[PDB]
């Protein structure tokens, strides 16, 4: 869709302005921490299965009404549905982190997601909790602060990208809220 | 739009899979080519209405017939429209120099160009004359660096091929 | 509870300091915008019913799981509890607006509110949505120029939006 | 007519003359798709009888076109070769689309736009996106109906989904590309008594697909979901949100004041002095038509409601930005000679000489003065 | 769809009445000026490209806000869109003039055209002007008083058909209003 | 009972009625750029669209008045209480007079065929009786918003 | 109480009031080309537009004075302190008198119907009482900027 380089040309196209050296240094900074974003996306997608299975089970074990009959995560088919319903969310947040802006998950994954879960009868505040656990796991991973498994990195700062993946995860919260 | 990143995310999305190792392998190619194309972009940007002045007139030098009555250039305001028409193409080439792909060229100048210029009697030969005159006037040593002129000319002759 | 004058008075007392002249400069410019401060709380107060009712109406138009059967606003008494919960926050934000700081908002409105909603099973994120829907409704109304002299009051509008933000993150 | 066993006519790709007809039908898509366990099974050419393979074609690619025995001999000439094994069901549903009996109620009876939606619903089982219609009206109006119906059958979506031996049907695919193309598909395909013939226009997805924003209503895309995927929600709660919908789905109620072009009008109390709310913003629409006749010229008048246009207003705000950043005026102590807004103000005089004496009129009004940029 | 001969049978079918010699003379008059309608449709479709390109450029050169960025006819793709958006209108008015009544463009072209232009953001009053210019060009052509190019005809009256194509062109104005 | 000149005069308005409102509201801003300012009354498309609609209403209301040849319908369902709803909505009463006078100056230029951008094709004559009558109608509507 | 001649006299000004300002400012440049010069006061459209507006103001201010038949409104919200704001803006005080006298010489030509480019259609008579009164009004405004 739109990446971070293509975000500034649609802003400059609105004024018929050439992209010049007054706003190019914000792009060159974005290129300068290319390897930091690149290793961070890799650290997200490396341990992504436990990322999903842990988050859905953590959403279950705080609200055990879904396991009761009449729950939305009651039967075996609906649990298989919910385990992928959040894996798609993680799969699109991994796209948005790599692309540099939240345009690829906005119209592809988030457009029409609200009335889908309304018409199906999916409890929205439970999905809020399920994606907040995924946000917490994401900032644990890309800051290398997971107490559960450590990955090797070159030393430095990564919080600028950690706030980015946090700002992607509230958009998934706002769109079904 | 059609950039380097927006093929590797759309391919992984149509396959329905995570960003794999070859997918982040292709964004590394931006780090080596952006240093060549961004400096081409604002050497284009800081010199831009010069290369409409000294190159939008070359079509009128090649095709002086269209200043006749009953032609595409009748009065001065249509010539101003012509200079505006070619300044737009020079802006879109600058947009494609910064994006990394030919994304901003496709749906903003190229898609639909065959219809308008046929219906409004505008000859595409006078467009590609003015673009080609801007293409061959490039010299690595001056104008820009050795690698800036390469894909600066490559984004130009893409437009030349698409208009013809 | 403290207002903005009593706050730096407590600051200066707890180190035994006389108030410097520069702090008297800081208090006189709060005195300077007194009519503009009063002008806002007046506009919020005369529109308080339509703020709460329109924000609540727009909340269930986009979160229809609350008013459908089983939701946490499916009664007439849980619904009347929700409207009156929204009026409470609009009341205490307007108290903090004339106080100058958020002591009375934090102290006797937001203290223990997250735990209350967790004990009741009320979804606090949907409360946070309704608070920001009242926030933009009151902010766009505080930039209305009818009945006021022509001037600048934008920093006070940002201060008013800050209290709604503080109440919004306090209940999630 | 052409071959006793054929694979693919017209040789669009070169690699179809080598391509043999599939000996066994294409399997399910490899995603998991939780709805599919509720939906009835697919109907291929191998498993079906010739009675039910005809019934299922009439139920999917025709909607419920409601066909008699005397109607449509041309469908049955194509059926006379399908039943002989001459052509696949892929080329058979291509031949149904090219037929006149499909034209006379879907290309003919409908409009330019929802014929494309009726083609997507009939052949691919789903609803298109706006950029997919955008490259499709060019095929339809400038290259004709034939290439348009050809563009579905030679498409990769059709080949991958139905193959050469399975009837079209609505497919639940698990992972979808957009999240909106799930419920657009569900909205486009309700269950029994579909009746594409009924609504001359449907007017609802024809404005929801007409822009990438403005996703359609919750209740329309949760209505034809199967039972026990949506029951225990349809006793009394959304039931009156459903019948009040289907009343408006009759007669094709237009969504001009609903979901698109929404405008919060001012309170009625602010204009009680002017007029009643049933007549506010109506204005006479005058069409004066010249022709050199006197027998045949005409004038028409009608009061019409004039909606505010947010598209034209957005363009005007972008244009007037140039005046915002060019200063207003210099000032000084000499402003006391111009006390009010009377800076650069002047009296405008208009003098109305006419043939009648009673209709003569004199003006004076005080107003600002500015010179246009063309002078 | 419905032509002029088929318009009277759906009126007589509403009363179960035979079409008889009391209303047949209005049909025989319509047959009598068959060649006048026939040459008029030919004179419309002969010069139809300048008819479209002149009208859209005349709509542009009175309202030059569409050419500004943010205009609906700003870019090259949208101008290619608008040049055909009115060519379809002329193409259906040519059908309605030949068929003798405004039934073929009402459900085929005009049904659903309003919310299409509303949902896309097409300025309706500009399209009103664009089709009014086409109406003026039409009455210029089929009365043979185009000062710009003259066509040869047999002498006589054609204003009865000129009011017809005028009444077709306000239906395209009313359906978009 | 002026037949043909009246019908030629309304045709010079209702055809080019689409320029006249957009030229007048841009001219309305052209004096006063504090109207599009944050806090102004010609802020975002909630209000700019109602401005275009309102400039169009009072334009047309005059063409039917000119077609009828009298100012009756300009006071029946047009004007009896248009001032107080405008002061209830809080529109600026100053620049509305300017917007009305741009319409006057443009209508009197269209009727007399003295437009620099478009020369109309009329029968030979002089429309001096009708160029002042639309000025009288526009002052009738300008006297209301005052 | 001169009724019809006064109304004929103002009509000969406010109709052709658009030529008179543009002819006068071109005549203002006509002897003094150092005004459009780089460094002059009639440089780019920041200042030339204010010149056209200001030449229009003092033109009209006289037609309402002539309609009222006295110079009261030419001194109330017109003139009491117009000299010092002009010396505060730094306009040349010389060529403004020339611009005012071109308006005088043109108004006295329009009233007496002695224009070489346009012959007006009046009732038979002689407007000698009004041709001098507008000269007295223009003198009043010329005595101010001195
Ligand atoms: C928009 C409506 C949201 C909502 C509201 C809701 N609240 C309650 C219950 C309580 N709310 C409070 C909160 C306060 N009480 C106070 O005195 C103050 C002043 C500082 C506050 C902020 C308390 C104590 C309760 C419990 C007491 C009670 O029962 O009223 C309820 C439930 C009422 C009930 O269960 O009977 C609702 C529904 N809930 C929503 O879903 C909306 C998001
Ligand atoms: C492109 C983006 C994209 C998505 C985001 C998903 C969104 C999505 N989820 C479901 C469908 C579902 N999604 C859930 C998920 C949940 N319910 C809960 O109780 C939990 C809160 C949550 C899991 C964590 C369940 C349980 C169903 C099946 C509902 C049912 O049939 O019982 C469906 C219907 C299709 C089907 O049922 O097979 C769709 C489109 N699919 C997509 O194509
Ligand atoms: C975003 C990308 C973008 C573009 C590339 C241009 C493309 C473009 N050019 C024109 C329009 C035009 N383009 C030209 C240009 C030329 N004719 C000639 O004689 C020469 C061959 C050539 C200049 C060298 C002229 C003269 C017109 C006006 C034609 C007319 O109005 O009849 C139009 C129609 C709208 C208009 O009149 O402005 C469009 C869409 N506009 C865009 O928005
Ligand atoms: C970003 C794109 C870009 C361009 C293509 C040029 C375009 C351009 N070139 C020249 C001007 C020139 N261009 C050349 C050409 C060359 N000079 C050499 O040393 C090489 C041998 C050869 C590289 C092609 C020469 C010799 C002149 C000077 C004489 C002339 O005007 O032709 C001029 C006139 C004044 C000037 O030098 O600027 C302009 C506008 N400028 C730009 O900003
Ligand atoms: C009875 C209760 C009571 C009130 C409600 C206030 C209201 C009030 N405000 C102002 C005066 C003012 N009020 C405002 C406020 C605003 N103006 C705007 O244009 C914005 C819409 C809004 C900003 C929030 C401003 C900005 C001034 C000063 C005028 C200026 O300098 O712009 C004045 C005149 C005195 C002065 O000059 O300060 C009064 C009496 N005072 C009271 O005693
Ligand atoms: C799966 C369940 C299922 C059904 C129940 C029917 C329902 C149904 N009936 C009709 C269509 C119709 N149904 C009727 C029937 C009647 N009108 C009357 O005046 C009587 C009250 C009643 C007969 C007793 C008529 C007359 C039409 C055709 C309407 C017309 O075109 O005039 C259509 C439109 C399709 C078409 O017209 O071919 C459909 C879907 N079809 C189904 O697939
Ligand atoms: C476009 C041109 C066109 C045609 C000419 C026919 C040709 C044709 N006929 C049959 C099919 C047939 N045709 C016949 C006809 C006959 N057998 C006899 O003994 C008699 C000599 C003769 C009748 C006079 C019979 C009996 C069958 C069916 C064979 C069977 O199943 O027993 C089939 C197979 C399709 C089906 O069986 O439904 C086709 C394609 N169809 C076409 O579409
Ligand atoms: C069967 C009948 C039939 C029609 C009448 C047209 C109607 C029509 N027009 C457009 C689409 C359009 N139509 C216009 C036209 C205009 N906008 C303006 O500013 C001018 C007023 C006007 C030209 C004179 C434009 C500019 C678009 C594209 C909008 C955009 O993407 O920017 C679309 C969307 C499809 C697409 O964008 O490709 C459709 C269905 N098509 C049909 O099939
Ligand atoms: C709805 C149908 C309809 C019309 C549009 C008008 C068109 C029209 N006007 C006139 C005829 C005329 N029309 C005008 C009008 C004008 N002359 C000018 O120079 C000005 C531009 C304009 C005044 C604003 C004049 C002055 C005459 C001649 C006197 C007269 O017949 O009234 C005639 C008689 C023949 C002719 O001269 O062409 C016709 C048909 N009349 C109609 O029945
Ligand atoms: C930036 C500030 C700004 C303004 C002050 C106005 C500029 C403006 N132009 C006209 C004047 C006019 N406006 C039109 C209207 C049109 N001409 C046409 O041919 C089209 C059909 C139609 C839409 C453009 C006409 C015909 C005139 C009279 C001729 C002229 O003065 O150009 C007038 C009224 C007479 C006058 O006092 O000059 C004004 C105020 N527009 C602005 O943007
Ligand atoms: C029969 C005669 C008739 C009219 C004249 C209009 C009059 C009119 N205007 C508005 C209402 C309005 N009209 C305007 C328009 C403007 N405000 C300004 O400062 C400028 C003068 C102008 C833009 C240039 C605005 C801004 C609103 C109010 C929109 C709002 O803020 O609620 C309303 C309230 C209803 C509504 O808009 O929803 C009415 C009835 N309507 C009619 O039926
Ligand atoms: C607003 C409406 C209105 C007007 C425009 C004037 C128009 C006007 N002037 C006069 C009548 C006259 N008008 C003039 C004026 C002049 N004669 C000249 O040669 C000079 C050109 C000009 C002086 C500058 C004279 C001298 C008379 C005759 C004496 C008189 O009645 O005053 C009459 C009476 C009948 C007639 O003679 O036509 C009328 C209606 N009066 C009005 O009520
Ligand atoms: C290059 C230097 C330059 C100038 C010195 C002035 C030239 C000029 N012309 C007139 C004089 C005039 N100017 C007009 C005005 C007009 N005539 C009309 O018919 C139109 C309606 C209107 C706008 C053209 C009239 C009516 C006269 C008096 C008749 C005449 O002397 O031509 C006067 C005043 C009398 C005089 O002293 O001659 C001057 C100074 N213009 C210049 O460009
Ligand atoms: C009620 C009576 C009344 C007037 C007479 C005018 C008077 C007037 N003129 C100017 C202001 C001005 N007026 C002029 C005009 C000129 N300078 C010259 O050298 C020439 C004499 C003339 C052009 C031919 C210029 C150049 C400015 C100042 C513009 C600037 O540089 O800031 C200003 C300052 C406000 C502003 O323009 O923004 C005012 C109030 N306005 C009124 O309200």
């Amino acid at each position: 869709m739109l990446d971070a380089f293509s975000r500034v040309v649609v802003n400059s196209d609105a004024k018929a302005a050439y992209v010049g050296g007054s706003d190019l240094q914000a792009l060159k900074s974005f290129i300068a921490d290319g390897n930091k974003r690149l290793d961070a996306v890799n650290s997200i997608v490396s341990n992504a299965s436990c990322m999903v299975s842990d988050a859905v089970s953590g959403m279950i074990c705080e609200n055990p009404g879904l396991i009761s009959p009449g729950g939305n995560c009651y039967t075996n088919r609906r649990m298989a549905a919910c385990l992928r319903d959040g894996e798609i969310i993680l799969r699109y947040v991994s796209y948005a982190l790599l692309a540099g802006d939240a345009s690829v998950l906005e119209d592809r994954c988030l457009n029409g997601l609200k009335e889908t879960y309304i018409a199906l009868g999916v409890p929205t505040n439970s999905s809020i909790r399920a994606v907040s656990i995924m946000k917490a796991q994401a900032v644990a991973f890309i800051t290398n602060t997971a107490t559960e498994r450590k990955m090797s990195f070159a030393a430095g700062d990564c919080t600028s990208l950690a706030s980015e993946v946090a700002s992607y995860f509230d958009r998934v919260g706002a769109a079904i809220s | 739009m059609k950039s380097v990143i927006t093929t590797v995310v759309s391919a992984a999305d149509a396959a329905g899979r995570f960003p794999s190792n070859s997918d982040l392998e292709s964004i590394q190619g931006n780090i080596q080519r952006s240093a060549a194309r961004l400096e081409a972009a604002e050497k284009l940007a800081g010199n831009h209405e010069a290369v409409v002045k000294e190159a939008g007139d070359a079509c009128f030098a090649k095709y002086a017939y269209l200043k006749n009555p009953g032609e595409a250039g009748e009065n001065q305001e249509k010539i101003n429209k012509c200079y505006r028409d070619v300044d737009h193409y020079m802006r879109l080439v600058n947009y494609c120099l910064v994006v990394g792909g030919t994304g901003p060229l496709d749906e903003w100048g190229i898609a639909g160009a065959r219809e308008v210029y046929r219906t409004l009697n505008l000859p595409t030969s006078a467009y590609v004359a003015s673009i080609a005159y801007t293409r061959d006037r490039l010299c690595v040593p001056r104008d820009m660096s050795a690698q800036a002129g390469v894909e600066f000319s490559a984004y130009l002759d893409y437009l030349i091929n698409a208009l013809s | 509870m403290l207002d903005a004058f009593a706050k730096v008075v407590a600051q200066a007392d707890a180190r035994g300091e006389f108030l410097s002249n520069t702090q008297i400069d800081a208090l006189s410019k709060m005195v300077k915008e007194g009519n503009q401060r009063l002008d806002i709380v007046n506009k919020v107060t005369s529109n308080a019913s339509a703020i709460v009712t329109n924000s609540a109406r727009a909340l269930f138009a986009e979160q229809p799981q609350l008013i459908q059967p089983g939701g946490n606003a499916y009664t007439s008494r849980r619904m009347a509890a929700c409207l009156r919960d929204m009026e409470i926050v609009l009341r205490y934000v307007s108290y903090a607006m004339i106080a100058g700081d958020s002591s009375v908002l934090d102290d006797r409105c937001l203290n223990g509110l997250r735990e209350t909603y967790q004990a009741l099973g009320t979804p606090g994120s949907s409360v946070a949505v309704a608070i920001q829907k009242m926030k933009d409704a009151s902010v766009a109304l505080a930039n209305d120029t009818t009945g006021t002299p022509i001037g600048d009051c934008s920093s006070l509008v940002a201060e008013l939006a800050g209290y709604f933000d503080r109440a919004a993150v306090s209940v999630v | 007519l052409t071959l006793p066993g054929t694979a693919e006519t017209n040789l669009a790709v070169p690699s179809n003359a080598v391509r043999k007809v599939q000996p066994y039908p294409i399997a399910k898509p490899p995603s998991y798709s939780s709805v599919d366990s509720l939906r009835p099974a697919r109907v291929s050419r191998m498993d079906a009888d010739w009675a039910t393979i005809y019934e299922q074609v009439r139920r999917q690619v025709m909607g419920n076109a409601y066909v008699m025995e005397g109607e449509a001999p041309d469908i049955d000439v194509a059926f006379s070769q399908l039943k002989g094994g001459n052509l696949t069901v892929r080329e058979f549903v291509r031949a149904v689309g090219k037929s006149a009996s499909y034209r006379t109620r879907f290309m003919e009876a409908k409009s330019s736009y929802n014929f494309v939606l009726l083609n997507f619903k009939h052949f691919l089982g789903r609803a298109p996106t706006q950029e997919e219609v955008s490259t499709h009206i060019q095929i339809l109006a400038t290259s004709g109906l034939e290439a348009e119906i050809d563009s579905y059958i030679d498409s990769d979506e059709y080949k991958a989904l139905f193959g050469d031996h399975v009837v079209p049907y609505v497919v639940y695919r698990g992972t979808y590309l957009s999240s909106e193309r799930f419920n657009r598909m569900v909205k486009a395909n309700p269950g029994g008594a579909t009746s594409d013939k009924a609504k001359s226009n449907l007017n609802m997805i024809a404005t929801v697909a007409a822009d990438l924003p403005t996703d359609a209503i919750d209740v329309m895309r949760g209505l034809p979901s199967p039972i026990t995927s949506e029951t225990l929600a349809f006793g009394t709660a959304y039931y009156w949100a459903k019948v009040e919908k289907e009343a408006s789905e009759g007669r094709s109620a237009s969504p001009i004041g609903e979901k698109i072009g929404k405008f919060d009008h001012a309170p009625i109390s602010t204009y009680t002095s002017l007029c009643s709310y049933d007549k506010v913003n109506k204005a006479p629409q005058i069409s004066v038509t010249n022709v050199g006749s006197d027998e045949h010229s005409y004038v028409s008048v009608t009061s019409k409601y004039i909606a505010p246009d947010m598209a034209a207003a957005a363009q005007m705000l972008a244009d007037c930005q140039k005046y915002k950043a060019g200063g207003n005026a210099p000032t000084g102590k000499w402003m006391k000679y111009y006390p009010g807004t009377t800076v650069n103000m002047a009296p405008y005089i208009s003098l109305n000489d006419t043939g009648s004496d009673s209709s003569r009129t004199v003006s004076v009004t005080l107003d600002k003065v500015k010179i246009s940029p063309n002078k």
